[PDB]
RNA sequence: CGCGGGGUGGAGCAGCCUGGUAGCUCGUCGGGCUCAUAACCCGAAGGUCGUCGGUUCAAAUCCGGCCCCCGCAACCA
RNA sequence: AAAUGUAACA
RNA sequence: AGCGCCGGCCAACUCCGUGCCAGCAGCCGCGGUAAUACGGAGGGCGCGAGCGUUACCCGGAUUCACUGGGCGUAAAGGGC
RNA sequence: UGAAACUCAAAGGAAUUGACGGGGGCCCGCACAAGCGGUGGAGCAUGUGGUUUAAUUCGAAGCAACGCGAAGAACCUUACCAGGCCUUGACAUGCUAGGGAACCCGGGUGAAAGCCUGGGGUGCCCCGCGAGGGGAGCCCUAGCACAGGUGCUGCAUGGCCGUCGUCAGCUCGUGCCGUGAGGUGUUGGGUUAAGUCCCGCAACGAGCGCAACCCCCGCCGUUAGUUGCCAGCGGUUCGGCCGGGCACUCUAACGGGACUGCCCGCGAAAGCGGGAGGAAGGAGGGGACGACGUCUGGUCAGCAUGGCCCUUACGGCCUGGGCGACACACGUGCUACAAUGCCCACUACAAAGCGAUGCCACCCGGCAACGGGGAGCUAAUCGCAAAAAGGUGGGCCCAGUUCGGAUUGGGGUCUGCAACCCGACCCCAUGAAGCCGGAAUCGCUAGUAAUCGCGGAUCAGCCAUGCCGCGGUGAAUACG
C-alpha cells in the first residue's frame, strides 16, 4: 500500500514543476552563478545582495526539485529491497524517508499560498446575484450553500454576517465570514463572476437560460481609523476675535487657529471668550477633520475596488453549469468535472488546487 | 402516449396466439424461453425471406414451427438445402424433435409486418419518408385492403427535431373488436438515430 | 454494472440465499415473475405480441 | 463648563414617579392559501433593562459615580 | 372591493 | 497566378476544431458539444493580372410621383 | 410657426385563427351545495425535502413527484463508500502460437475474491502388434482485434406510459365564399350520456372519435353428473357415510332474453313523460376500450438507439459498510383517543385464490412462537381454513381506565453461511403520547361510503400498516 503514496508524491510534484518552471529557472540560475562568479561583483553590493538571495530563491526551486527525482527514486528501490529479502527494517528506514520528502514537497507547495501578503486572515466572502434576476437569485442561494459546505469540509467556521433574501425566490446578496486557517489563500482564487448557464425553472415553457452571480473575497485588516493627535505636528496660532466684546476682544488674544503641519488642514474657533474654550473647541474640530480625511482615504480605496470589480454580466464569467449536458467548467485553468451535483456539494478543491498556480 | 396494442386487444377474438400449446407451472417458463430463442434465430435468418408470422406448436418432446413468408424459396433453398440446414441448427438449439414447416404469405402487401419492414428498409436507404409512407399506403389499398395507416417516428430525414409523420386511407377502426386489423412494427437504424415504423392494415371486419 | 450482473446471477453462488431471479429477457432484477422468468415489462410486451400461450387481456 | 431630559429584544416605542408582574407595532422563525411571490390566515420564538457598585427581604424601577445621546444656556465689557 | 411573474419558443 | 465567395437574397457543400467563447455581419440574422453562417481543410462557384474593400454619384426608389403617389381608420383636410 | 443630434427595423391599417377576460348566453363533471366518513393534532409505518455522512447510489417535482420505478435493500439485490484483488477481462465473434483438452478432487495463503499448487483418464478418421503424427470436438496459457460502462445527453431518439379526458371533439375529399390568412360543412332549432339522432341550411359526402361488436354480474334454457349436489326410497357405524339418482344447488361451454318492442300522452321528426308485461327498462350495474393533438410531460436506470465520454479502469470479482443516518420540514397510510366500546368463553354465515426440497390433516412436547412424529393431496377429491364483524353468555362502570399499545428491560422460536448495524414471530415485565385535532384540506351519489375480515403476486425469511383482488354487514343526502 506504500508505493501508492509515492505514486502521489510524483503527481503533485510534476505540475509543481509546471508553474514553478524548472525549465525556465534552471536557466536563470546559471548566469547569476556567472555574474556573481567573477571577482568584481561586490562593487555596488546592492546589485550583489539581490542575486545571492535570488540564488537560493532559485535553488529552493531547481535543487529542491533535484532532490525529488533522485530522492523518490532511492525510495522506490529501497522498498523493493525490503519485500524480496523479507527485511522489514529496510522498509521502516525507507518510510522515515518518505516522511521527510513529503515535507520538502509540502514546503514547495507553499509557493502557491505563501505568496499573497496576508493569505492567512479570516477572510470574508461577498456573494451577489446578477444578470437574470429570479433565476440568478436562486443560483446565488445555491452558490452560498456551495461555499458553506465547502468551508465545513475544510475546517473553516461557517459564520454568516449579512443576508438579504430575494423577493421572488432566493438571495440577492450574502456575506459570510470564513473564519478559519489560511482561509484567504483558498478563497481568493474563488474571486470572480460565476456564470451559471443552466436550464431554468422560473421560465414557463421550460427554456434554457443563463444567469450569473459573483463571489468576491477579501481578508481582514485592523479597521481602526482613530489616529491620535500628537503635539509634534500641530501649530496653534492665537489672536483677537473679530466682532463684539468691548475693551475685551480688542485687548485679548482669545481666538485660536490649529493647523496640522503635514496635512495643511487649518481650523479656527472664536465662539467663546476664553482662548481655552476656543483651544478646546478647535482641538475637537481638528480631530474630526483628520477623522474625515482618513475617512476619505478609506472610501477612496473602496471605490477603487468597486470600479475594478467586474459587473456580474454576460461575457464576464468563469464557469458553466450546463446541467443539460452535465458539466461545470472553470474557463481559466481550465478543468472539466462531469459529476456536477458533486461540485455543489463542495468538491471545489479540484478547481482551487489547480487555480493557485 | 395512450393507444392500446391492436393485436393484444384482439387475442381470442380476431387474432390467435403465435405459441399455441399447454404447459404446467413447473415447465412453462422453459418452453417459453426456448420459443423465444427459436424466434431469435429464425427472426435473424429468415429476415431476407420476408418473415411475417412464426407459429409454434408443442406436444411432448416434439415441436412444430410454421414459418409464414413472402419468399418461400429463400427459406427452402435448392431442393431443400437451406430447409435441411435449418432443422440441424434448429434441433441443435431445441435439443428435441423440431419439425419446421413453411407457408405462403398470399399477398405480402396485405401483410402489415411486411409493409412496415419495407418502409423501414426504404428509410434506411435515405429515401423520402413522406413519399414512402404515401406509397406504402397506396400499395396496401391497391392490394384490396379495406383500410390502411402507416406511421414513422423519429429524426426524419436526419432533422434534429424529432417528428411523427403518418398517412392513412379508408377505414382503420382501432376501437372495433370484430374489425380485423393486422399490425406490424419495424425498426430502422440510421447514422443519426432510430426511427420507429408502425403499419396497420384493415383487412375486413368479421 | 450490468452484463456482469446478468452473468453473476446465472452462476450458482457460494450460499443459496444469494440466488435471485433476473428477467431472462432484459436482465431486470426487479418485478421478475417466477412462472414466466420475465419482468413485468417484458411480460406485458410479449403478452401484447401474443407470444405467451393462453395469456390474454383479463377483463371482468 | 452650567441647568434637565434620555439609554429597555433585530427596529421604533410603552413600562419607572405610588419597587415584586417587562407590553404594543413591525420584523424573525414553523405551518397554511397560491402554479409561484406579495398580501392575508394559524401557531411560535425573542430583552446583561448603557456600565460599576447597592436601597431593600426584593430594582428595569429607588439613590450616587463614570460612559455615550438629545435640548437649552454661555451675558456686561 | 383583491398586486405581481424578468432573461434563450424550435 | 492570383483574389473574392459557397446560410437566404445569390452560383457554390462536406469533414474537423470551437461551444453565446473565439468570432461573422450589407439586410434578415449566425455561435450555449453533429454550426452547409465562426476558424482550418477537402471540394465547389465567380472572375482573372487582376480580385476584393472603403468613399461618393445615378439606378433599383411611382420612396418628392411632369411622365408617375397620396390624405375616414396606415403619415396626411386647415376648427369654421 | 417649428428643427437637429442621436436612436430603432420597425412604428402602423384592416382582416383571420386561437388564447384569455374580475364580458355575456346555454350546458356538463363528487366542481360546489346537501350529506356521511376522514386528513391536518397524537404514537407508529412509509416516501420525500433537508441535514449529516467515507457513502447515506439514481431517478420522479403543482394538479399529472412524494406506500411513485421498488409485485419483498441483512449478504445477494446494488448501480454508492472503504479496503483486498483481476487485465482479452464475469460475457460475444475472431485469427494466431504453446499445453493438454474436455471433467471432477483435494493442499497452502487469505476476510473472501484472488494468488500459489498437488491430483488423476480425451473420444475421433487415423500408420496404430510400435515409439510416434495429427484434426477438431473443449479447456488452459501468451497475444492482437475487441469486450465491458446503471458514465452524459429523455433538449438528438424508438418503444412504452402519465395528462387534459370517456372530455365531444379533431379533421379530410369535392363544391361554394374571400385578394388572402381562412370560412363554409362542423353553424342554427329540437334532442341525447355523446359531432347521439331529428329538422333546416351552399353545401354533399367521407375518415378518426361516440356507440356497437368483447368480458364479468343479474333471469331462463340446452348439453353434461365427478372429485360437486341430495328432493324421494332403502340401509344409516350415527358423517351424503352406503345403495342409488342428476332432480335441486353447483360447476362451464353454448344459446334465449330488452329492441323505447307494446298502450296512454306530447311531438314536424328525433325523442321525452307515464303504464303494463318482465329477473331485468329506456346505456340494466361494472369492465376492457382513450380521437387529432397538448404538456420541448416521463423514462438513455427495463429494453433498444444517434453522438459524447472511460479502457490494468468511469470495466470486473470479493469482504465489510451504506441505501435503515436525524436539530428538523411535507405527502401517503396504520392504530387510536373508548360503553353503538374493550376483554374472556362458547357458537354460526363467504368469495376469490394458492399449494410436490409445496400446502399440511391428525397426534404428542411446550403458556406460546415453534418443534418432533405422521396420513392425504400431480389437488371441485387433500390442505392452507379459523373467515371477522355477527350471535349467545359473563366481566369491565366512565377513570388516561380491563381505553390506547408506543418505548424499554429480560427470556426464547424460525428463516438464513450469517439477524451488530439491519428480520419477522412468541412469552414475562414495562404501559408513552393520545380526552377527537389551528389555519387549511381529501373521498364518496347505492350494494356506493363507512366498517369487517380472506387471498395472491414479490418472496429463504421479512420490516406489507403498501399494492392488486375477494366477499360479509350496509347507510346519509342531492333544494338547486
Ligand atoms: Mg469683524
Ligand atoms: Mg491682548
Ligand atoms: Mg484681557
Ligand atoms: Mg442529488
Ligand atoms: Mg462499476
Ligand atoms: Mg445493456
Ligand atoms: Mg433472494
Ligand atoms: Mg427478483
Ligand atoms: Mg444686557
Ligand atoms: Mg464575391
Ligand atoms: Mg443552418
Ligand atoms: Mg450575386
Ligand atoms: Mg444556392
Ligand atoms: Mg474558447
Ligand atoms: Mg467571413
Ligand atoms: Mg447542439
Ligand atoms: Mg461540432
Ligand atoms: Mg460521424
Ligand atoms: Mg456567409
Ligand atoms: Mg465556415
Ligand atoms: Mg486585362
Ligand atoms: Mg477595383
Ligand atoms: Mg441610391
Ligand atoms: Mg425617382
Ligand atoms: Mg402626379
Ligand atoms: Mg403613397
Ligand atoms: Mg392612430
Ligand atoms: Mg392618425
Ligand atoms: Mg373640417
Ligand atoms: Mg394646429
Ligand atoms: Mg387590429
Ligand atoms: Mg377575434
Ligand atoms: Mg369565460
Ligand atoms: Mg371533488
Ligand atoms: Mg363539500
Ligand atoms: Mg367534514
Ligand atoms: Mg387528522
Ligand atoms: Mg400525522
Ligand atoms: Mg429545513
Ligand atoms: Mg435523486
Ligand atoms: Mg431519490
Ligand atoms: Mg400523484
Ligand atoms: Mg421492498
Ligand atoms: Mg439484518
Ligand atoms: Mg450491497
Ligand atoms: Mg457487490
Ligand atoms: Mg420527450
Ligand atoms: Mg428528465
Ligand atoms: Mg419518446
Ligand atoms: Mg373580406
Ligand atoms: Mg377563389
Ligand atoms: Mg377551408
Ligand atoms: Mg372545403
Ligand atoms: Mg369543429
Ligand atoms: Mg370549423
Ligand atoms: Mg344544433
Ligand atoms: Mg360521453
Ligand atoms: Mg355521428
Ligand atoms: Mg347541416
Ligand atoms: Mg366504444
Ligand atoms: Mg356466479
Ligand atoms: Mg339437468
Ligand atoms: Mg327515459
Ligand atoms: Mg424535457
Ligand atoms: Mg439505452
Ligand atoms: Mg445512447
Ligand atoms: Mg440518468
Ligand atoms: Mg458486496
Ligand atoms: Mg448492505
Ligand atoms: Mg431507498
Ligand atoms: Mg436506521
Ligand atoms: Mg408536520
Ligand atoms: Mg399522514
Ligand atoms: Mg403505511
Ligand atoms: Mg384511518
Ligand atoms: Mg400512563
Ligand atoms: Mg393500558
Ligand atoms: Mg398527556
Ligand atoms: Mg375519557
Ligand atoms: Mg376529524
Ligand atoms: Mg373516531
Ligand atoms: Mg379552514
Ligand atoms: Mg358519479
Ligand atoms: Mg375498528
Ligand atoms: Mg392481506
Ligand atoms: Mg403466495
Ligand atoms: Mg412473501
Ligand atoms: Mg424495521
Ligand atoms: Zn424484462
Amino acid at each position: 500500500p506504500v508505493n501508492n503514496r509515492i505514486q502521489d508524491l510524483t503527481e503533485r510534484s510534476d505540475v509543481l514543476r509546471g508553474y514553478l518552471d524548472y525549465d525556465a529557472k534552471k536557466e536563470r540560475l546559471e548566469e547569476v552563478n556567472a555574474e556573481l562568479e567573477q571577482p568584481d561583483v561586490w562593487n555596488e553590493p546592492e546589485r550583489a545582495q539581490a542575486l545571492g538571495k535570488e540564488r537560493s530563491s532559485l535553488e529552493a526551486v531547481v535543487d529542491t526539485l533535484d532532490q525529488m527525482k533522485q530522492g523518490l527514486e532511492d525510495v522506490s528501490g529501497l522498498l523493493e529491497l525490503a519485500v524480496e529479502a523479507d527485511d522489514e527494517e529496510t522498509f521502516n528506514e525507507a518510510v522515515a524517508e518518505l516522511d521527510a520528502l513529503e515535507e520538502k514537497l509540502a514546503q514547495l507547495e507553499f509557493r502557491r499560498m505563501f505568496s499573497g501578503e496576508y493569505d492567512s486572515a479570516d477572510c470574508y466572502l461577498d456573494i451577489q446575484a446578477g444578470s437574470g434576476g429570479t433565476e440568478a437569485q436562486d443560483w446565488a442561494s445555491m452558490l452560498e450553500r456551495m461555499y458553506l459546505r465547502w468551508a465545513e469540509s475544510r475546517g473553516f467556521k461557517t459564520e454568516i454576517i449579512e443576508e438579504s433574501e430575494g423577493e421572488v425566490a432566493g438571495i440577492k446578496s450574502v456575506t459570510i465570514k470564513i473564519s478559519g486557517d489560511y482561509a484567504y489563500g483558498w478563497l481568493r482564487t474563488e474571486t470572480g463572476v460565476h456564470r451559471l448557464v443552466r436550464k431554468s425553472p422560473f421560465d414557463s415553457g421550460g427554456r434554457r437560460h443563463t444567469s450569473f452571480s459573483s463571489a468576491f473575497v477579501y481578508p481582514e485588516v485592523d479597521d481602526d481609523i482613530d489616529i491620535e493627535i500628537n503635539p509634534a505636528d500641530l501649530r496653534i496660532d492665537v489672536y483677537r476675535t473679530s466682532g463684539a466684546g468691548g475693551q475685551h476682544v480688542n485687548r485679548t488674544e482669545s481666538a485660536v487657529r490649529i493647523t496640522h503641519i503635514p496635512t495643511g488642514i487649518v481650523t479656527q474657533c472664536q465662539n467663546d471668550r476664553s482662548q481655552h474654550k476656543n483651544k478646546d473647541q478647535a482641538m475637537k474640530q481638528m480631530k474630526a477633520k483628520l477623522y474625515e480625511l482618513e475617512m476619505q482615504k478609506k472610501n477612496a480605496e473602496k471605490q477603487a475596488m468597486e470600479d475594478n470589480k467586474s459587473d456580474i454580466g454576460w461575457g464576464s464569467q468563469i464557469r458553466s453549469y450546463v446541467l443539460d449536458d452535465s458539466r461545470i467548467k472553470d474557463l481559466r485553468t481550465g478543468v472539466e468535472t462531469r459529476n456536477t451535483q458533486a461540485v455543489l456539494d463542495g468538491s471545489l478543491d479540484q478547481f482551487i488546487e489547480a487555480s493557485l498556480k | 402516449g395512450n393507444k392500446i396494442h391492436p393485436i393484444g386487444f384482439r387475442l381470442g377474438i380476431t387474432r390467435d396466439w403465435e405459441s399455441r400449446w399447454y404447459a404446467g407451472k413447473k415447465q412453462y417458463r422453459h418452453l417459453l424461453l426456448e420459443d423465444q430463442r427459436i424466434r431469435g434465430l429464425l427472426e435473424k435468418e429468415l429476415y431476407s425471406a420476408g418473415l411475417a408470422r412464426v407459429d409454434i406448436e408443442r406436444a411432448a418432446d416434439n415441436v412444430a414451427v410454421t414459418v409464414h413468408v413472402a419468399k418461400p424459396g429463400v427459406v427452402i433453398g435448392r431442393g431443400g438445402e437451406r430447409i435441411r440446414v435449418l432443422r440441424e441448427e434448429l434441433a441443435k438449439l431445441t435439443g428435441k424433435n423440431v419439425a419446421l414447416n413453411v407457408q405462403e404469405v398470399q399477398n405480402p402487401n396485405l401483410s402489415a409486418p411486411l409493409v412496415a419492414q419495407r418502409v423501414a428498409e426504404q428509410i434506411e436507404r435515405r429515401f423520402a419518408v413522406r413519399r414512402a409512407i404515401k406509397q406504402a399506403v397506396q400499395r396496401v389499398m391497391e392490394s384490396g385492403a379495406k383500410g390502411a395507416k402507416v406511421i414513422v417516428s423519429g429524426r426524419i430525414g436526419g432533422a434534429e427535431q424529432a417528428r411523427t409523420e403518418w398517412a392513412a386511407q379508408g377505414r382503420v377502426p382501432l376501437h372495433t373488436l370484430r374489425a380485423n386489423i393486422d399490425y406490424g412494427f419495424a425498426l430502422a437504424r440510421t447514422t443519426y438515430g432510430v426511427l420507429g415504423v408502425k403499419a396497420y392494415i384493415f383487412l375486413g371486419e368479421v | 454494472a450490468r452484463k456482469a450482473l446478468i452473468e453473476k446471477a446465472k452462476r450458482t453462488p457460494k450460499f443459496k440465499v444469494r440466488a435471485y431471479t433476473r428477467c431472462v429477457r432484459c436482465g431486470r432484477a426487479r418485478s421478475v415473475y417466477r412462472f414466466f422468468g420475465l419482468c413485468r415489462i417484458c411480460l406485458r410486451e410479449l403478452a401484447h405480441k401474443g407470444q405467451l400461450p393462453g395469456v390474454r387481456k383479463a377483463s371482468w
